[PDB]
RNA sequence: UUUUUGUUUGCUAAUGUAAAAGAGAAAUUAUAUAUGUACCGGUACAUAAAUAAUCCUAUCAC
RNA sequence: UUGGAUAAGGUGCCUAAAUAUUCGCUCAUGAGAUCCCAUAAAAGGUGUUGGUUCAUAUGAACUAGCCCUGAAAAUGGAUGGCGCUAAAGCGGAUUACCGAUACCAAGCCAUAAAAAGAAGAAAAAAUUUUUUUUUAGAAUCUUUUUAUGAGUAGAAAAUCGUGGGGU
RNA sequence: UAAAUAGUACCUGAAAUCGUUAAGAUGGAACGGAUUAAGAGAGAAAACAAGUAAAGAGGGGAAUAUUCUCUUCUUUAUUAAAAGAAACAUCAGUGAUUAAUUUAAUUUCAAUAAAGCAAUCCCCUGAAAUUGUUUUCACUUUCUCCCCGCACUAAUGUGGGGAAAACUGGCUUUAUUUCUUCAAUUAUUUUUUUUGCUGAGGAAUUUUAAAAUUAUUUGAAUUUUUCUUCUUAUAAUUUAAGUUGUUUCUAUACAGUACUUUCUUAACCCACUCGUCUUGAAAC
């Protein structure tokens, strides 16, 4: 073992939403194993990382992260809203986003 | 306590009367067990029952007291015989509908799935006229005469109802509706 | 849905129903594997598929009919159709999602031997009273002009005693596993011995 | 969207271009309000042209200010340079577009003793 | 006078004070209230037990003749019914 | 100092009230009229001797054992560096999944607690907070590469209160280590570095 | 009776009910602004100090929010009067939901626009 | 195939990922039953029956 | 604008939310599927589901639910599509959820009105004295408050700009 | 020639349109809006460093030509601080969550282990003789027993007929409640577990006064109470009297790949040709 997780795995699907509306705000993120209302609310505060790669390096490297919070949980079904520090774009849809265990 | 079960249907023991006059100072009192959804909701079936059989009305009359009824033996199975008016979109009909459950409530509640479900009778349409327990020496009903045989055993052929926890949606091995 | 590639064994499912539970996972980001399509079944009578699929076949475009409903008739192809249906397949992300979703009859060369994973929601057994009337997607097809469905099942039976032969060998490898902690649960500590007795293994 | 600094809250960083500029060349981005009936801008159809509104305005206090925090002035001559010198840190000077070089240099020079900031020294630098 | 915030009387304690000057008495006797222990309340029980035998007895009778009632009622329709089929 | 309304009793340190803000028509003020802060208040969880994860620095999910409340309110915490690898360091309660399990309730340690408390109390705040000289010093190397580095690490290591700090901690590590050696699976533990896997969900666990 | 026939007219549009005291006192405490002005021109104002209201209600002995709750619970001499200085009470939504605005609450389907003479303060609560 | 350093005149050195953080997991079959094993689809005996609510695989550095 | 919480409506996928729970009904060899709405009837049905009234566990008669027939038009084809039958259908009930520019809280803009207005050191940084910023008072103006903000024809006010004039 | 991309079609030399090069996109339009991102350009006037020291290059002003002082550019090094953004923390506001909780009310209950009461019996519930009331017989369990059918059953049992009893259930008691119960609904109260967003303003005397709190001091009160209340006095505090701090980072930087910004592409969602008469125009 080289490098360790200590993060929940997630998938940063869309938009909080209507049927045709956007609202890019808040993001929905699906957490691996939680299936619940209850149980996403566990991750309530918890800090949200989208690490994501770039061709052209930046501060000397080619991968940066948008931060957030994960605000909320999203109805029933173990999704969560996370709000970003600046919107995450909708390239990120099908994206691994990591969920920290800090705080 | 599970609030996912519940239907809250309770009876109420309402009593009123018309508000008294100088022609007729000592006016008679009605009652009636009343099921309904609330208190307030019980109130209102009781004054439109009373439009309906008295000349009576809210404005003219006042509540003297609504008690709710709760089950002396909630968790005894009863046979609940009751006698529905109900309201069709051709006409008007009786009829005698019986019902195994643990409460009139629950009877109630019962008998409003039923009339919606195989008659297609919203509640606005029903009027529940008396329930009473049928001793079993009575009960007409085959479904209900059924439940009442002496050592009453059957299968689980239901399907499980898994926590939506356990419910995943990827399985590794295809499931078995057997059980035993 | 966190996996690189499911796949899904397709027999026993209910078509719609299976193919629902693909389209989210696929919109989400994941590759499907729909493997042994011909399996597949439908809630409605034989009969009545064939007719509701007739229909559809008669919907060509009156102009020119090169263009217009394609009626892809291998099993797979069914399935695949029916999964466009419900993605949002004329966006760039929903394109995606399909190209995402791959399709076969039978099993072939790397799915034989990935496991195969079952979505129970939408499973014939748990969805249809058994006084229902079903039909096998496979013989749906085969009425309608698909014609490799015999050569399916004869690869299908010649897959099933190789699946055979090596699940005996894996069957006797736990066997012999299970010999060797056995024997060598009595070689370790005593007190780590314990602790794992307590916690199952 | 909205645009933080510090105090300074811009709420619109998009400029408000004339309906269709984007179609036709002789309408140009300038901002025009478009009368006519069945505009759909004019109507504020979902997914069409924004139309600039008292609503978008900037905080009364710090309105006019550059990202700098200082009332921009505009100056010609040094004299003018002159009313800024009790007003050295609120307002930063602009040296006007027709001032010529030797002229622009002088404003400078003026300015580097008032301690006022000038935005635009670099001028035929 | 600048608005500042609006301050949540409910919770916000001196607030409230200040609203209700009364508030703080209530308070503290709401809070002798939790204080005394679970053993003086298990006691009362039997005492009210005691005192409720009588009104339990009352309450039986009401409900009993109501249901007494509904009884009288039935059996009167039933009648009605038997004489219209007669 | 605290302050005790409607039940809580809330303990006030005395704050400093360092921004100044320009005043409405004459001049500037300074902002915090406030002088008395509320204390952190750690939760009902972080003890004197627990084992807890460190989540989020260069030592990523090494498990140290906590050392001293270090009333500022983030907390020293030691995986008693030739244990572990982790030397004295301060961390936030926040970056920091402390654990059930607790050193001195093994029956071996737990009788080298108050010499253990005596060295957490020797400890202090300010012996973390690296001065501004030292720091000028480090960033006065940057007008080769390796070089840099080691040079940084001389710089590092030259400072008193670092030098004091690792004193301290070679301290910690001489009265605790042996006991901890001998009870294997414990300092196994103690050396390993905690992972999530695939069968760890996060939600469900008690840890 | 006048008041009564007015909420007849308007009872599809409208709930009502009978609010009981704590579900009052929330009311004046979460939500109670009050009108602060010369007559016709009154800026809505959250009530905090006493002072705010022991103006306007001097004269009729209602120094207070307590005082005004108890005026509002048991229509006292003073309670028009105290009525008309609350500013009307801007609720949220409830944050379980409404049944259905359509019907009514007496409706055995599920609805909202009766007389629910009680249950009103439930609701007040839920959209406080 | 292996190693190193790199991709920080129109050009002549050269970068992109709709998805790495353990992306672990090959009986088959029925669903009012299955599967093996041994005999001749049948018989007898085992085995599974909240089956990924599991099992495997991680940290023991040089 | 930020956050919240709702409305109508939804919650299998398309599509944000239930393959939710709970009780029925329904199989359709052209099912059904939600106001306006994008069609169906008389008449039938030993289809199945309840009833009601009668007679001797059968025979009758009715009755109304769903379903079936009645039900045929021209480009190919439309419960919006896929599809759905232990419903994702029809009728209920129960929760939970998602869901607007409406509601709520806070901010900012403008409008309207309302209060109200013709003299003074505050702080930090340096090392007791220097340096650093401010040290306001423009009535169509300044400070603060509260409410409100859709808009064609139209009306008004304040602004912006072009050619020339006097200053 | 000052200048010829001022070459006699000659001042300036816009747009439409076209060429060159580059970059980019490209599945039956294109463009657009809202939102980021990725590129590619520009940029330091907020987006660090005032001053002090050493000696260069300048310029000024005064004091009575040459002492003093004020500065701007370079330079070497020499200390700030502020600034913004993070993170955590604290309050306040506004929510979301998951635990609860006091005193009542409303025919609740449920065990506990000793006594007992009746046997189609009892709490009840039926069916019969304007409310109450009297009586009638009907109703409970069983792994009990008997007879017939003799394994007849879905059943490790069973259909019918009949007994038995009180383990079952119900009642009556006497005590007991952490062996288990003390619900649910309302009323009245109090608190808590995580937590998301927000921080407007800057008060030369309404950022005061009071409330609240802490530590003292005088006198009462029945809620006898380490939060009991009021009040006599005194100091501080914040729960008052809209966000403050701590630590990093940007950074010991002068523009870089970071930062701000323009354009350019994508992507999610949305978006019909404007003008016009018209009840009604995306209009075939
Ligand atoms: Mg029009
Ligand atoms: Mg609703
Ligand atoms: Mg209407
Ligand atoms: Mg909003
Ligand atoms: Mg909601
Ligand atoms: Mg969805
Ligand atoms: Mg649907
Ligand atoms: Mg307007
Ligand atoms: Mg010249
Ligand atoms: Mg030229
Ligand atoms: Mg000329
Ligand atoms: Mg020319
Ligand atoms: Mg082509
Ligand atoms: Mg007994
Ligand atoms: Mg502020
Ligand atoms: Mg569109
Ligand atoms: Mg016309
Ligand atoms: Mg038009």
């Amino acid at each position: 073992l080289q490098a360790v997780r200590l993060y929940e795995k997630g998938v940063i699907l869309g938009y909080k939403r209507s049927q045709r509306n956007q609202d890019p705000n808040f993001t929905l993120i699906s957490i691996k194993n939680v299936n619940t209302k209850k149980h996403a609310q566990f991750y309530v505060g918890k800090r949200v990382a989208y690490v994501y790669r770039t061709t052209k390096h930046h501060d000397g490297v080619k991968i940066k992260c948008i931060w957030g919070k994960v605000c909320r949980t999203h109805g029933n079904s173990g999704v969560i809203r996370a709000k970003f520090k600046t919107h995450i774009p909708p390239k990120a849809f099908g994206d691994r986003v990591r969920i920290l265990m800090y705080p | 306590i599970d609030n996912s079960l519940n239907t809250n249907i309770h009876q109420y023991h309402i009593v009123g009367r018309a508000i008294p006059t100088a022609k007729d100072k000592n006016p008679n009192v009605y009652r009636m067990c009343i099921f309904a959804k609330n208190d307030t909701n019980a109130k209102s079936r009781f004054w439109y029952f009373m439009k309906k059989i008295n000349k009576l009305k809210k404005s003219n009359g006042e509540l003297l007291a609504c008690e709710q009824i709760k089950e002396r033996f909630p968790l005894r199975v009863k046979n609940y015989g009751v006698l529905l008016r109900y309201d069709s979109r051709t006409g008007t009909h009786n009829m005698y509908k019986e019902f195994r459950d643990t409460t009139k409530e629950g009877a109630i509640a019962q008998l409003y799935s039923e009339m919606a479900g195989r008659h297609r009778a919203r509640a606005s349409s029903i009027n529940i006229i008396r329930i009473s327990e049928i001793s079993s020496s009575l009960v007409r009903r085959p479904h209900i005469k059924q439940l009442l045989k002496r050592r009453l055993r059957f299968p689980a052929l239901h399907l499980p109802t898994l926590q939506k926890e356990y419910r995943k949606k990827f399985a590794s091995k295809r499931p078995s509706t057997y059980r035993m | 849905m966190y996996k690189k590639e499911y796949v899904i064994d397709c027999k026993g499912h209910l078509l719609g129903r299976l193919a629902s539970l693909i389209a989210k996972e696929l919109l989400n980001g994941q590759r499907i594997v729909a493997v042994r399509c011909e399996d597949i079944n439908i809630s409605g009578s034989l009969y009545r598929n064939k007719l509701k699929y007739q229909e559809f076949l008669r919907l060509r475009t009156n102009t020119n009919p090169k263009k217009g409903p394609l009626h892809l008739r291998e099993p797979s192809k069914i399935l695949w159709r029916c999964v466009r249906g419900m993605l949002p397949h004329k966006t760039y992300k929903g394109q995606l999602a399909l190209k995402k979703l791959k399709v076969c009859v039978g099993m072939p060369y790397p799915y034989d031997k990935k496991k195969k994973y079952v979505l129970p929601s939408a499973l014939r057994a748990f969805r249809l009273k058994k006084h229902r009337r079903y039909c096998r997607l496979g013989t749906l097809s085969s009425r309608v002009g698909w014609n490799y469905d015999t050569l399916v099942k004869k690869n299908e039976v010649l897959r099933k005693q190789v699946s055979k032969a090596y699940y005996k060998k894996k069957v006797n490898n736990l066997n012999e596993k299970k010999e060797i902690k056995t024997e060598a649960l009595n070689l370790i500590n005593p007190e780590q011995r314990q602790v794992l007795e307590n916690f199952g293994y | 969207a909205v645009k933080k600094v510090g105090k300074i809250i811009k709420k619109r960083t998009k400029k408000f271009t004339r309906f269709q500029s984007n179609r036709f060349m002789r309408v140009k981005p300038a901002w025009r309000k478009p009368r006519g009936i069945d505009c759909r801008v004019r109507r504020r159809y979902k997914g069409t042209n924004l139309m600039p509104s008292i609503g978008y305005g900037s905080n009364k206090k710090t309105k006019f200010l550059l990202p700098n925090n200082k009332y921009k002035y505009v100056v010609k001559n040094v004299k003018e340079m002159e009313p800024l010198i009790m007003n050295h840190t609120k307002y930063c000077v602009q040296i006007a577009h027709n001032v010529s070089s030797k002229k622009r240099k002088q404003i400078i020079e003026r300015a580097k003793q008032m301690n006022v900031s000038v935005i635009n020294a670099k001028a035929r630098l | 006078k600048k608005r500042l915030q609006n301050k949540n009387s409910l919770t916000n304690f001196a607030v409230r004070c200040r609203l209700n000057p009364a508030y703080k008495l209530l308070r503290s006797l709401a809070v002798l209230r939790m204080r005394k222990s679970i053993l003086e309340k298990s006691k009362n029980k039997k005492e009210k037990r005691v005192q409720k035998q009588i009104q339990k007895k009352e309450l039986q009778k009401i409900n009993h003749d109501y249901y007494k009632g509904v009884a009288k009622a039935v059996k009167k329709k039933k009648k009605r019914e038997e004489k219209k089929a007669k | 100092k605290h302050y005790n309304v409607k039940g809580k009793k809330k303990v006030l340190v005395p704050v400093n009230a360092k921004k100044t803000i320009n005043k409405k028509y004459f001049g500037r003020k300074v902002a915090s009229k406030k002088k008395y802060v509320v204390q952190r208040k750690l939760r009902k969880s972080i003890e004197v001797g627990k084992v807890a994860i460190i989540l989020t620095g260069k030592h990523m999910g090494k498990r140290c054992i906590i050392t001293k409340i270090l009333n500022s309110g983030l907390l020293a915490v030691v995986g008693p560096y030739e244990i572990n690898g982790v030397p004295l360091k301060r961390v936030d309660s926040r970056y920091l999944v402390v654990t059930s399990t607790n050193i001195f309730n093994f029956e071996n340690i737990a009788k080298l607690k108050d010499d253990f408390l005596n060295y957490a109390q020797d400890i202090d705040d300010d012996s973390f907070i690296k001065t501004l000289e030292i720091k000028k010093k480090q960033k006065k190397l940057l007008k080769f590469m390796n070089n840099v580095i080691d040079k940084i690490k001389e710089i590092r290591k030259e400072d008193p209160k670092v030098q004091k700090l690792e004193g301290i901690q070679k301290d910690i590590g001489s009265l605790l280590k042996p006991e901890i050696l001998k009870n294997k699976v414990f300092a196994h533990y103690l050396k390993s570095k905690f992972t999530l896997r695939n069968d760890m969900v996060l939600h469900k666990m008690k840890f | 009776k006048a008041t009564k026939e007015m909420l007849k007219i308007v009872e599809p549009y409208v709930t009502y009910g009978y609010p009981t005291l704590s579900t009052v006192r929330k009311l004046l405490y979460k939500r109670g602004y009050v009108r602060v002005g010369k007559v016709r021109r009154y800026a809505r104002k959250k009530i905090q100090d006493n002072a705010d209201i022991s103006k306007h209600l001097g004269k009729y002995n209602v120094h207070g929010i307590e005082d005004m709750v108890y005026q509002l619970y048991t229509c006292g001499p003073v309670f028009k009067k105290v009525n008309n200085f609350l500013w009307a009470f801007k609720l949220k939504p409830p944050r379980k939901g409404f049944k259905a605005k359509r019907h009514a609450f007496n409706e055995p389907r599920p609805g909202d626009w009766g007389n629910r003479e009680a249950h009103i303060n439930e609701l007040i609560n839920r959209m406080i």
